[PDB]
């Protein structure tokens, strides 16, 4: 009996997503084809789902957007993709997803939340913060001698 | 005399006594100081039943916290602290610990001070702590369940 | 607010910005300098002053233990408005 | 990231024991990841009165060591009384 319902939810794993096209879609890029409720999505295009059942630390899960701040991430994804509000509901911070508890706001606070940008000509290069501390003569103009 | 509440002997430095004392007393230095109180300067000032000894000790505190010089810390900075500690008593708005606080404070100015105006005003907080603690812890329960 | 030096880079809060004769520039090139745009030093100034009511007030910095130590201001210069000295929030009596 | 009953009964007996009472991973027993505020207690000294630190202090009374001999019947002595020899265990005696 419990062979026929395990038979059949596999049909059940890609119904779910959108058909077979969408099936092997996860399948290749995900590499799962579990299903769950969907929590939320992002701007940028992250979809986050989210399933109680699944034992703790796979509870919650991410499919990451194609696309982002001009990079196709269709193939190539990483985890500072999150954006920093979700952050804390991913890694089983808290209970509260962003949209039901959306974090408070400031002005500070980014718009667009930049991923790792190591590798990129946008990175990181270290430099002093500091001005000048020795001042110098700055000899005078006129040949006068 | 069954309409006497208090008793201060012999000014503001004196600390006061109450009419159970007041009933025999005599009027020398000795006498007093065996009362916990002094002599000081022979000002009897009667206070009756209708009378705030928190109000009145406190307005006391206040007068002594504005002659205060303000050379030696004890006096420039405990005065102060008392007086307010006092005003937040007069309406309870405090605890029963702070009670034992202010003796400490009190304790604290006496005999730490350049002249005789700390320990004269310490003495009217001893005597008033000493002869009306169920006054303040009774003002105070009041405060606490009024505030509710 | 941010603005760039005659060579191109951008002067941070700091006024820290490489002379056009200096080598250093090279780190920055296929790269960017890496300032900060929000400027701690304009974003305190349109802050309003708030028309405090004593001739002292305490300020925390808002949210208790999130903020900065307790400080108590003297607002009695009418000719300056008491600023903290943590959070740089001003403060002033209201026309004395 | 539930196994079928006849799985179940495989690993129970591959084992010996029952695998599905005390497992190795967690479902949902596990404490809420969000919890209410705390309010943590004060400690011994959080007293208004009669709480000087001359009492309360424990650096300052820590007295330099004491010389018992320098160099500028009676019956013999020992470190501390010996050892007393351990009991087995009444839980478990021998494994
Ligand atoms: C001696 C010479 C012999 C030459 C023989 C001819 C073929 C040799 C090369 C075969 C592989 C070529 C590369 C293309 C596939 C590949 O590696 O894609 C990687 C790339 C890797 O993409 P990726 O880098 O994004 O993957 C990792 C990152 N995540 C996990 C986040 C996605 O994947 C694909 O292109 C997807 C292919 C899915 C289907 C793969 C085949 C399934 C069926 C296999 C059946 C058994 C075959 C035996
Ligand atoms: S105790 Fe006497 S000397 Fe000290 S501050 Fe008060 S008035 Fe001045
Ligand atoms: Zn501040």
């Amino acid at each position: 009996m419990e062979l026929v319902q395990v038979l059949r939810r596999g049909l059940q794993q890609v119904s779910g997503h959108g058909g077979l096209r969408g099936y092997l879609r996860v399948l290749f890029r995900a590499n799962d084809v579990r299903v769950g409720t969907l929590v939320g999505e992002d701007k940028y295009g992250n979809k986050y789902y989210e399933d109680n059942k699944q034992f703790f630390g796979r509870h919650r899960w991410v499919i990451y957007t194609t696309e982002m701040n001009g990079r196709d991430t269709f193939w190539d994804v990483d985890g500072s993709m999150v954006p920093p509000e979700w952050h804390r509901w991913l890694h089983c911070m808290t209970d509260d997803p962003p949209t039901t508890k959306p974090p408070t706001a400031r002005k500070y606070i980014w718009t667009n939340h930049k991923f790792n940008v190591s590798g990129t000509p946008q990175q990181y290069v270290p430099y002093s913060t500091t001005r000048k501390k020795i001042q110098e003569w700055v000899p005078p103009s006129t040949p006068y001698k | 005399w069954d309409n006497l509440l208090a008793v201060i002997p012999g000014g503001s430095s004196t600390p006061l006594i109450p009419k159970s004392v007041c009933e025999t007393v005599l009027m020398d230095f000795d006498a007093l100081v065996q009362a916990q109180t002094g002599l000081g300067t022979a000002a009897v000032i009667v206070m009756d039943r209708s009378t705030d000894i928190v109000k009145a000790i406190a307005r006391l505190i206040e007068f002594y916290k504005h002659e205060s010089c303000g050379q030696c810390t004890p006096c420039r900075e405990g005065v102060d602290w008392m007086n307010k500690v006092m005003a937040r008593f007069v309406k309870g708005d405090a605890r029963p610990a702070e009670i034992d606080s202010l003796w400490e404070i009190s304790k604290q100015i006496e005999g730490h001070t350049i002249c005789a105006l700390g320990d004269g005003a310490a003495w009217p907080v001893q005597g008033l702590i000493r002869h009306f603690r169920p006054e303040l812890e009774e003002r105070m329960q009041q405060f606490a369940l009024q505030h509710q | 607010g941010v603005r760039t030096s005659p060579t191109g880079e951008k002067v941070t809060h700091t006024g820290q910005a490489y002379d056009d004769g200096d080598y250093r520039r090279v780190r920055f090139s296929d790269r960017q300098k890496e300032v900060n745009e929000n400027f701690a030093i304009d974003l305190i100034a349109e802050q309003p002053v708030s028309e405090v009511g004593s001739r002292v007030i305490s300020c925390d910095g808002g949210g208790g233990a999130l903020g900065h130590p307790r400080v108590y201001i003297n607002l009695d210069k009418e000719t300056k408005t008491g600023t903290c000295g943590y959070c740089g929030l001003q403060f002033r009596q209201p026309h004395h | 990231a539930s196994a079928t009953r006849v799985i179940q009964l495989l690993r129970n007996w591959a084992s010996g024991r029952d695998l599905q009472a005390k497992l190795q991973l967690r479902y949902q027993e596990i404490s809420k990841r969000t919890q209410p505020p705390p309010k943590l207690p004060v400690g011994p000294s959080h007293k208004l009165s009669n709480n000087y630190y001359c009492t309360r202090d424990g650096r300052r009374e820590a007295m330099p060591p004491s010389i018992v001999m320098s160099s500028q019947e009676k019956k013999a002595v020992t470190p501390a009384p010996p050892i007393k020899r351990w009991e087995l265990s009444k839980d478990q005696p021998y494994l």
